[PDB]
């Protein structure tokens, strides 16, 4: 794989620098580089001919390092030849629009001209490969793609002119000149075969023959336009005889001559030929027919003049001039470029004046800007009128990348080399880039039109512009035409001045009855009008009459593709009754047999072939009454492909899946996979569209194993996934700098597949885009899928789509797709009834029956266990009716039915796994038969209630127990009151309360309120257990409830009960992109490349990475609802990896897995999950503690926290009660709806319990008075300090003095409840109480101290002051004890905030922020603060203003350091060396002796976490508050908010 | 010096030709500056900042968008460009873009053609005010159409007549110069079968051998039974003298409308009028 | 629409001074008189140039209203104005009618 790139290479580059030399002038350093390394190659080739032995070569040391090295310095100088390029570029204007290394390729190879036979459909029109004799030193000739050939009249000898560009530009003159002898030469012929009374066929049919397709309507035409000039001049005489009837009459019977031939069988090219010829006829008759009808008698009318004339001069002597074509007052020169075998359009009036309106802006010298809605063949017009001339027509979709550069170097390309522009989409621009090209576009006008001239002689100095700051001459053929669908507000708006550089005209409505008229007369279909008047209106019917679907399309696109597949089934019919006849008997007439042909039934096949695909279940019968309409008494019956239906079975049975046919058990989801087959056959452009989990995936799977297995051809798939990645990602980036291509991945793909270095068009590619489309990155497939099937890049490099290449997207919806991507794309409807669920039941048994769950006594217990469980898992089973029921239930997130089958297979998974735990701990007595089916029985029971009931509240998992009690036959628990939900399934096999798991313990002393300690509650071990089941199989699984309910708890406890498990903590914001997985993954894990691929594991070895995403449902959706990082995680855990962008290679997940947790969707600012995503994740709904659960948790805190006063172990449950009680009105009384920071959660309780216990350890001994005080100050601390108003302050405090006094009767008021209850230790050592006027003294006499060594700003000491920092002194003297201080600016904030760092010996940090500040700066301020207070020991206090913020990247960086204490992605590369160097001398100087990294790191999180404090000061805006809340989660979870406001 | 405003490449060659310019005294003029918000405020920071030469202009095109900064409003003068307030506005101003030499030329027969645009123009620029009657939408029929129509007319009417200093009337290419407009010039914009229409009526009811003689009618019963007469000149300064004696009394019967097409636009003028002088009170 | 001081002193000093009609008038009062007409016409020139065709009346009906104030042999008109602007803020009823 290495030696084959870099011989390719070497080849090329040898040539490059051996037969030129001039490189050896330009570029004389790199010249030496690859002279030493060519020496190096040659050693290496001289080595291996000595042995050419396979085994002796790889034997060879250090081989593949070599090899290596080899190709990255070849690499290396390859990407150093961007001068020379442009200097080859500037001398055969052609190579403009060839890649960089495709010339690369065709520089090396001159002298090996064999290699260049597939370069040659980049620089020419037609021109796909060049033919020379067996010498290979003379150019005989050229050759189109259908392989339709020219040979030149002289040809090209490449020894005479051995310079590439000499023979080159020699080939190109040749080319044209011998293209107009030979147009010559037919002209004179058919000008013996007009002005003819009867046709011979075999002569007609000879002279097609002899000349090529691009020249026989050539020369229809000019003499047509003679016999009509002619005749007109014969009529100038006015009320003369009409020889235009004669005229009329020829082109009649030449068109019956025509419509004969093709009604027989001829060869493809020939046939071609024909339908060409008959497409120019028909409008040339009509032409003459309305000529006739207004009676026109001179040949300078304007009904004459305003139609297209050709007029040949045999007297002239230039051979390319010879040829003039008229239109109106413009006249043209035919450009005589070999046009290969094109497929023309059916001249429709529209596209008539199209052409008239195209022409008089090519007269005028300026573009033409046909628009209107897609389909209306805007682009195609535009490329028939150039073709029409002989121009060579370059098509480029046009998008945001395509800037001023990139437009300029097209521009110069253009103008060189004498072509056609069409833009497509040129409203894809940036409105800067439309006004900055539109300064080119009139440069380039102006220079046209000082070339028309007449003043101007070519003799003298060439016409060149000024083009990116360079002469380029400008040819006079050259065009500039831009095409775009104004009606799509998305596009951006042209400017006045550059509008007015063009001519527009409106292509809105095609004249669709006439190309389906004509299209069917060519393709040999009698009765042709009949047809057409028939199918237009059927999809007019079909577009009105049938339900509006965002996939439906029934425009132009879909009519033409059922007339291309009328004529392909009309061919095959014609076959297969030849073949019949030949089997039977030995009398064939082609004529008996196209005349009994029913054409009727080939339309109506090749419309179910094409309609019938993307239709909803309830249209299909609506679309087969408007065809019986339409076409009555004819019937279509779709083929029997049993070929392929054999190997679907095969297949189906390999991947355990379910196969029917008609109507049994998976005949639905076998019709849809044919069609796909069908459409695949019809289209190089697929959708598979439909609901998540209707067999998409499946379906094209199994299509491709099985077209692999029946024809031979081996498929290759490709998925990627469009929007887990960013645009420059998938399709490529330019260099504004260098202007250096670097390849996306759909790019690289078919780069990879055109270039075919190891036979990649020999097989069946299918590159699959499973992921959402936005018209943001599907339209740059515009071209891609349209007939062009062309790949515009803007670097001016244009990929052919490869005949075996099908792009198919895997969808489900199309609500954000414009109708420009729907028409160009043919359906497939995958409805969810489609997959029934009874095919998901059994695709689960086979697979337990099969598949051993541990990598045998285990497939043994699954096949036990299936046996089981069938009963219950058939149609109409207690599954299938508990899922039913589960729908019409209310979840916290949108239900999904695999989600839930998902859930339940997965604990299936793990009884089965406990069974198998139990055989193997009890070997003597292994489980029995009886045991087994109880305990499978209970368990399944017990795993549908937790999976299709998780996501929602008790009541509702209360009802769905209650009505599966109410439909099923298992044994369930007895319990009068006691839903089901409440008990376990005991290995033993029988029912066991969940209470008895629930033992009330005494958690010690130093444990109260700690983050570990967790307090065993039914819920606790309800979803520990839950937990534990969905981890034990490492399924994705998210917990969702609200803010402080316990999730994160939740996990951390179900963690610890898996030894092997490691957690990494991430926190997702709305600025979240998947390069915070990616930083944690370079961080944590590491790429390794293995013989199957890359595989992104741990360090660790043996253990699972669990990456825990605490917000997964904050990122930002776009503008087209889509979550790049959701959509990340979706590619990763469907298809098991993901790709690196730095050289587009698929990386492959190994003992990585992710736990998500989050907020409803209901909350502000939180975006539902994506149906595709939600069906791999189970999620649990983690709701708040009950006041009973509540009182059970806190009250052991409070007899733990009160055993350390023994004189007030008896307040324990009064204080609960009170606390509980509080709590609880607080929460009702202060929601989210009146601020967003009002979330008041058991966390809450936990602080208030954590504070009271900090207070009460010093103590030796304290009062019921004192304790009270204490308890009411934690509740101000905690209740009061985030209020806004002040009447909310009022109500917490009558509330508090109320709950006290209610819950605490028998004590005094003013000795534990005066209003200045304030606590602080700077008086004395304990965090006594401390009364207002000493206080007062102290902080005078510190800020005297403050003033004299730090800031010196004069401070008055009122009441708020006071409070105020004994809040900020409580916050610093916590560990991770962050700051979110809210007032007006000049409140005393930051000064506060410095006395307090200044008093408890933290050192002020605040970053200085300037104009030229970026995010380089932010994150060495950020590693320098980490710096000092993780390695050095150092307290400090990072002051932070809102201010300060110039980017969304701060507040990212702001809120991982918050919530983690550590940043992944801030320390790498030689930085992470020296703080871990820095780390290891300060682990040292602690005591502590760490070794690996590992360990390093984590100490340094924690002294981070211990050291750094930081404080948040903001003005308090309304609206900046709700986006802080949601682009910075952190900040309202890990900070305690003091609301400052202004001074009252 | 020009310069369209939207690249970088564009921002350095526009400092560049300013800083020359304030020098030698030429003018620079730069377009579509309001796609460049930012950068308009360090341009009239630089301006303020500045001593020119004596010669020195500079020209800033841009749309009517709130994007342009307030302080370069009231650093320069302010022009704004707009339909003309009505037929007779819109004959003078094409009258007066078309140059003299122009419309004087071999043929006489020439300045009646250019009059005949010039109110063909004037009527189906003035019918988009009365958006839904006079139209089916907002075509830009603007100076880039007139602009088109002028060249067809002196191609098909130079090719026609051969420098001969007279032509008759029905030797003008009549129908060449109706399918232009209606296909090309002013039909390419319209994408409705009944604004076509509309549009090949005025066609043929304008440019037809009828034009030339004394009793043509340029429009029928403007008001009561007076109507609109075709000038009996030959000459440029003679339609434009007739155009320049208009009544000034224009109503929407003057482009073929019923005269209430205006009524509930004008009743909203009104009030939007007493609206505004009652903001700044 | 945003003028400038200077805007406002460069109209009184084109009214002021390079003002065609004093080219030979000698006399102070009608002097004057032509300068104050030439204010509010030239200001009328220059403002409207820069303003939307819509507009011009209310500017126009503005620089009426300023010179209307400035004429001592002219009644107020105060309550017509007021009536003229804030008319339809008057209360009526049904059987006002
Ligand atoms: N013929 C079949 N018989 C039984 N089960 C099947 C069959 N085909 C697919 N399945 C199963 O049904 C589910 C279909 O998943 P698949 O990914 O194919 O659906 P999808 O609609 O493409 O999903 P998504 O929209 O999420 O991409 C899988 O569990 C698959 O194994
Ligand atoms: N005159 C015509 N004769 C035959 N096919 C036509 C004609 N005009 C358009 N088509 C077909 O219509 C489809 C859409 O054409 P395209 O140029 O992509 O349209 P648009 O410019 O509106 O996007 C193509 O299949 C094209 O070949
Ligand atoms: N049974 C329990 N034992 C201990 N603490 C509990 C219990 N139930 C709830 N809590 C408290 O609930 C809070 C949950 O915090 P956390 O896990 O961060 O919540 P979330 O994941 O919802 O953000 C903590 O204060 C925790 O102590
Ligand atoms: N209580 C106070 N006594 C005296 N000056 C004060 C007081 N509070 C604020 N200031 C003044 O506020 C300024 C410092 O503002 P600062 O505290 O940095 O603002 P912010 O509150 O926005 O963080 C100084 O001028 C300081 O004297
Ligand atoms: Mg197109």
């Amino acid at each position: 794989d290495v030696w084959i790139d870099v011989q390719r290479r070497w080849v090329y580059l040898e040539g490059i620098f051996t037969g030129s030399a001039d490189i050896k002038h330009l570029l004389p350093v790199e010249t030496q580089r690859f002279q030493s390394i060519s020496t190096e190659f040659l050693a290496l080739m001289k080595k291996v001919s000595k042995s050419p032995l396979v085994m002796d070569v790889l034997n060879i040391q250090g081989v593949q390092r070599s090899l290596e090295r080899l190709a990255d310095l070849l690499g290396k100088i390859q990407k150093a030849l961007g001068e020379y390029l442009e200097r080859e570029r500037s001398s055969f204007p052609r190579f403009y629009f060839v890649g960089d290394e495709d010339l690369l390729e065709i520089i090396g190879n001159s002298k090996n001209v064999a290699k260049l036979q597939k370069h040659f459909k980049k620089m020419f029109a037609g021109v796909s490969s060049i033919i020379l004799n067996e010498d290979n030193s003379v150019v005989l000739g050229i050759s189109s793609r259908e392989g339709e050939e020219v040979m030149f009249k002289t040809p090209v000898s490449i020894t005479e002119h051995p310079k590439i560009n000499e023979w080159l530009t020699l080939v190109e003159k040749e080319m044209r000149v011998t293209l107009a002898k030979l147009l010559a030469e037919s002209v004179t012929e058919v000008e013996i075969f007009g002005k003819a009374t009867s046709i011979d066929p075999n002569t007609y049919i000879t002279w097609i023959d002899k000349y090529q397709a691009q020249l026989v309507v050539l020369s229809a035409q000019i003499a047509w336009s003679e016999n009509v000039e002619t005749a007109l001049s014969s009529m100038g005489g006015g009320g003369d005889a009409a020889p235009l009837h004669s005229v009329l009459s020829n082109v009649e019977v030449t068109l019956n001559v025509l419509a004969d031939s093709v009604l027989m069988e001829q060869p493809p090219l020939r046939r071609r030929k024909l339908e060409h010829l008959i497409t120019e006829l028909v409008h040339q008759r009509d032409v003459t027919r309305s000529l006739i009808k207004s009676k026109i008698d001179n040949a300078k009318s304007f009904e004459w003049l305003s139609q297209m004339r050709f007029y040949f001069d045999p007297k002239q002597t230039d051979v390319l001039q010879q040829l003039s074509i008229q239109m109106a007052n413009a006249k043209f020169n035919y450009g005589f470029e070999y046009l290969g075998v094109q497929d023309k359009l059916v001249q429709t009036p529209l596209t008539d004046r199209c052409y008239l309106t195209m022409t008089q802006a090519l007269e005028a010298r300026l573009g033409g800007s046909p628009f209107g809605p897609a389909g209306t063949g805007k682009t195609e017009s535009v490329k028939a009128l150039g073709h029409q001339l002989g121009r060579f027509v370059l098509v480029f979709n046009c998008d945001e990348t395509f800037d001023f550069q990139a437009m300029g170097r097209i521009f110069v390309g253009l103008c060189q080399v004498g072509a056609w522009g069409c833009f497509d989409e040129f409203n894809r621009l940036e409105e800067r880039m439309l006004s900055a090209v539109s300064q080119q576009v009139q440069c380039i006008q102006e220079a046209l039109r000082e070339h028309s001239n007449p003043n101007y002689d070519k003799t003298s100095a060439p016409i060149t512009c000024e083009l990116l700051n360079k002469q380029v001459k400008v040819s006079p053929d050259m065009a500039i035409f831009i095409t775009m669908n104004p009606g799509y507000a998305g596009r951006s708006n042209l400017p006045d001045n550059l509008k007015k550089l063009f001519r527009s005209l409106a292509m809105t409505k095609p004249d669709r009855q006439l190309i389906a008229q004509v299209m069917l007369y060519s393709q040999g279909f009698r009765t042709a009008e009949v047809l057409a008047n028939k199918i237009v209106p059927f999809f007019k019917l079909c577009d009105e009459q049938l339900s509006s679907q965002s996939h439906y399309d029934f425009g132009l696109r879909a009519l033409k593709s059922v007339l291309v597949s009328a004529g392909n089934v009309k061919r095959e019919r014609i076959q297969k009754i030849k073949r019949e006849k030949e089997e039977r008997g030995e009398a064939v007439d082609e004529g008996e047999i196209a005349e009994n042909l029913p054409e009727q039934e080939i339309l109506i096949q090749s419309v179910c072939e094409t309609m019938v695909p993307k239709l909803v279940a309830e249209d299909i019968p609506l679309l087969f009454s408007l065809l019986s309409d339409v076409f009555p008494g004819v019937q279509y019956h779709r083929g029997e492909m049993t070929a392929l239906r054999e190997e679907l079975k095969k297949v189906c049975q390999e991947m355990y899946l379910t196969y029917g046919d008609g109507e049994e058990v998976g005949g639905m989801w076998v019709e849809k996979v044919l069609q796909l087959y069908q459409i695949t056959q019809i289209n190089h452009g697929l959708m598979m569209v439909g609901p998540s989990g209707s067999g998409k995936s499946m379906a094209w799977r199994v299509l491709l194993k099985a077209l692999e297995r029946l024809e031979g051809v081996e498929g290759v798939a490709h998925i990627i996934d469009p929007k887990a990645i960013s645009k420059d990602h998938l399709y490529g980036t330019l260099d504004p700098n260098t202007r250096e291509w670097t390849d996306g991945l759909f790019t690289h793909v078919l780069r990879k597949i055109i270039d075919s270095v190891r036979g990649e068009l020999q097989k069946r590619q299918w590159i699959v885009f499973d992921g959402d489309v936005d018209p943001e990155w599907v339209e740059n497939l515009n071209s891609v899928l349209d007939d062009n099937k062309l790949l515009t890049l803007p670097n001016g490099e244009r990929l052919s789509l490869p005949p075996n290449v099908r792009i198919m997207f895997e969808v489900q919806d199309l609500k954000y797709a414009t109708l420009a991507t729907v028409s160009r794309c043919g359906m497939v409807w995958f409805s969810e009834d489609v997959l029934s669920t009874d095919m998901i039941f059994n695709n689960f048994l086979a697979r337990l029956r099969s598949i051993p769950l541990d990598e045998s006594p285990m497939l043994q217990i699954q096949r036990d266990a299936a046996t089981i469980m069938q009963p219950y898992f058939t149609s109409n089973g207690l599954v299938t009716k508990a899922l039913e029921h589960a729908f019409q239930l209310e979840h916290i997130m949108d239900l999904t039915r695999l989600r839930c089958l998902g859930s339940l297979f997965s604990m299936l998974h793990q009884a089965c796994r406990n069974v198998a735990q139990y055989n193997a701990n009890h070997p003597d007595f292994p489980m029995q038969i009886e045991q087994l089916e109880r305990y499978i029985q209970r368990y399944l029971v017990y795993a549908i209630l937790w999976s299709l009931s998780g996501d929602s509240r008790l009541k509702m998992r209360a009802e769905l127990g209650e009505y599966i009690r109410r439909i099923t036959t298992v044994p369930l628990p007895t319990a009068p009151n006691i839903p089901i939900i409440d008990y376990e399934v005991s290995i033993s096999g029988e029912w066991s309360p969940w209470q008895a798991k629930v033992p009330q313990i005494e958690v010690e002393t130093h444990k109260v309120a700690a983050p570990d300690v967790v307090v065993p509650t039914l819920d606790t071990v309800r979803h520990e257990a839950l937990l534990y089941t969905w981890l034990a199989e490492h399924k994705p699984l998210v917990l969702c409830g609200p803010p402080g309910s316990g999730k994160t708890m939740t996990l951390f406890s179900a963690l610890r009960a898996l030894p092997d498990m490691e957690v990494v903590g991430l926190n997702f914001s709305s600025a979240t992109t998947p390069e915070l997985l990616l930083k944690t993954f370079d961080h944590y894990c590491e790429y390794r490349r293995t013989p199957n691929g890359v595989v992104l594991a741990p360090v660790q070895l043996g253990k699972w990475l669990v990456l825990f995403c605490d917000e997964i449902n904050l990122p930002d959706m776009d503008k087209y609802g889509t979550q790049r990082v959701i959509s990340f995680i979706r590619q990763m855990v469907e298809h098991g990896g993901f790709y690196r962008t730095s050289d587009q290679t698929w990386v492959k997940l190994e003992r990585i897995q992710f736990v998500g947790a989050c907020n409803p969707p209901t909350d502000p600012g939180r975006k539902p999950l994506s149906h595709r995503f939600l069906r791999h994740v189970p999620v649990v709904y983690v709701d708040y503690p009950g006041p009973a659960s509540l009182t059970q948790i806190y009250g052991t805190f409070n007899r733990a926290m009160l055993r350390l006063i023994p004189s007030l172990r008896t307040y324990a449950e009064p204080l609960t009660a009170a606390m509980v009680e509080f709590y609880t009105m607080s929460q009702e009384r202060f929601t989210q709806d009146t601020q967003p920071h009002y979330i008041y959660s058991p966390r809450e309780m936990t602080r208030w319990v954590r504070g009271i216990f900090e207070a009460l350890r010093p103590l030796e001994t304290l009062p019921v008075e004192g304790l009270i005080r204490i308890w009411a100050h934690e509740a101000l601390r905690l209740f009061q300090d985030r209020l806004v108003e002040d009447e909310e302050r009022r109500w917490t405090d009558e509330n508090i003095d109320t709950v006290a006094l209610k819950h605490f009767p028998n004590i005094d008021r003013e000795k534990a409840m005066s209003r200045p209850i304030l606590y602080s230790n700077w008086l004395s050592k304990d965090y006594i109480p401390v009364d207002q006027e000493e206080l007062r003294d102290y902080v005078k006499a510190r800020l005297k101290v403050f003033y004299e060594e730090e800031l010196d700003v004069p401070l008055v000491l009122f009441n708020e002051v006071l409070d105020h920092v004994l809040r900020i002194d409580r916050i610093f003297r916590q560990p991770q004890g962050h700051l979110l201080l809210i007032g007006v600016s000049g409140a005393g904030k930051t000064t506060l905030s410095r006395f307090v760092a200044w008093m408890n010996g933290l050192s002020v940090y605040q970053i200085k922020v300037h104009r030229k500040y970026t995010g380089e700066d932010f994150d060495e301020d950020l590693r320098t603060v980490l710096r000092r207070s993780g390695c050095k020991n150092e307290k400090i206090a990072f002051i932070m203003d809102e201010s300060n913020v110039l980017d969304s990247g701060f507040l990212e960086r702001m809120n991982t350091l918050l919530a983690n204490g550590e940043v992944p992605g801030l320390f790498e590369g030689d930085e992470y060396a020296t703080l871990m160097t820095q780390c290891k001398e300060g682990a040292q100087k602690e005591g502590l002796m760490l070794d690996s990294h590992e360990e390093l790191y984590k100490w340094f999180t924690s002294q981070v976490i211990r050291n750094l404090h930081v404080v948040f000061t903001m003005n308090p805006s309304s609206e900046g508050l709700k986006d802080r809340a949601a682009t910075s989660p952190a900040l309202f979870n890990r900070c305690v908010l003091n609301w400052f406001g202004d001074w009252s | 010096t020009s310069i369209a405003i939207g690249s970088a490449e564009g921002f350095n060659q526009a400092d560049k030709a300013i800083n020359t310019a304030v020098k030698s005294g030429r003018w620079v003029m730069l377009k579509n500056v309001h796609l460049a918000p930012g950068w308009l405020m360090q341009l009239e920071k630089k301006l303020h900042s500045l001593q020119p030469h004596a010669c020195f202009r500079l020209f800033l095109t841009m749309e009517i968008n709130p994007k342009v900064p307030v302080n370069l409003l009231r650093a320069g003068r302010i022009f704004v460009f707009e339909p003309p307030p009505g037929v007779k506005a819109n004959m003078l101003r094409t009258f007066s873009s078309i140059p003299v030499s122009r419309i004087c030329k071999s043929p006489n027969e020439r300045a009646r053609l250019y009059f005949l645009l010039a109110w063909f123009h004037a009527i189906i620029q003035e019918r988009l005010r009365y958006a839904p009657l006079g139209w089916s939408k907002k075509y830009e029929f603007g100076e880039s159409d007139l602009r088109s129509a002028c060249d067809t007319v002196d191609t098909w009417l130079d090719d026609t007549a051969k420098g001969r200093q007279n032509i008759s009337p029905d030797k003008i290419p009549w129908s060449a110069l109706k399918t232009l407009m209606a296909q090309s010039i002013y039909g390419g914009r319209v994408d409705n079968e009944f604004d076509q229409r509309l549009l090949n009526t005025f066609l043929e009811r304008l440019f037809t051998t009828r034009s030339f003689d004394s009793e043509f009618k340029l429009a029928c019963k403007v008001d009561g039974h007076k109507d609109i007469q075709m000038p009996d000149g030959i000459r440029r300064e003679e339609f434009v003298q007739w155009v320049e004696l208009l009544p000034d009394t224009q109503t929407p019967s003057w482009l073929g409308l019923p005269n209430n097409a205006e009524r509930v636009l004008l009743t909203t003028q009104g009030v939007d009028m007493i609206s505004k002088m009652l903001k700044m009170q | 629409y945003q003028y400038s001081l200077q805007f406002f002193l460069d109209i009184y000093h084109n009214v002021l001074y390079e003002n065609p009609n004093l080219k030979g008038v000698t006399d102070h009062t009608q002097r004057l008189s032509i300068i104050t007409k030439d204010l509010f016409q030239v200001a009328f020139n220059r403002v409207a140039r820069g303003m939307l065709h819509q507009d011009h009346i209310t500017f126009a009906m503005l620089l009426a209203r300023i010179k209307l104030k400035g004429t001592v042999g002219e009644p107020t008109y105060d309550a017509e104005f007021q009536h003229f602007l804030r008319g339809n803020e008057i209360v009526l009823s049904a059987g006002s009618t």
